[PDB]
């Protein structure tokens, strides 16, 4: 029972950490998407201005 | 008095074995409850994630 409980607590901490890491990765990916979409919008706006 | 001491020793041994079984069971129950609560929270967080 204690082995199971220790494994469970460790895995719960690991799952919380994995969720936080996924959140950070998603924030970075949203930043990259922001950069790419801003590039697309600026390029379209420049083509239109030209 | 001597026989009383010897019998007290042996009977307290048997009783302590039972009591130890009991305390171990209580601890196992507490651990199982904690594990269930953690599993529930983990499931909810996993769904949200």
């Amino acid at each position: 029972v204690e082995k199971n409980r220790k494994i469970v607590a460790e895995n719960l901490e690991k799952v919380q950490a994995e969720a936080e890491r996924l959140d950070q990765e998603e924030a970075q990916y949203q930043r990259e998407y922001s950069e790419f979409k801003r590039q697309q919008l600026e390029l379209d706006d420049e083509l239109k201005s030209v | 008095m001597e026989g009383k001491w010897i019998t007290d020793q042996l009977r307290w041994k048997i009783m302590s074995c039972k009591m130890r079984i009991e305390q171990l069971k209580q601890t196992i129950c507490k651990g199982n409850e904690e594990m269930e609560k953690n599993s529930e929270g983990l499931l909810k967080t996993k769904e949200k994630n």
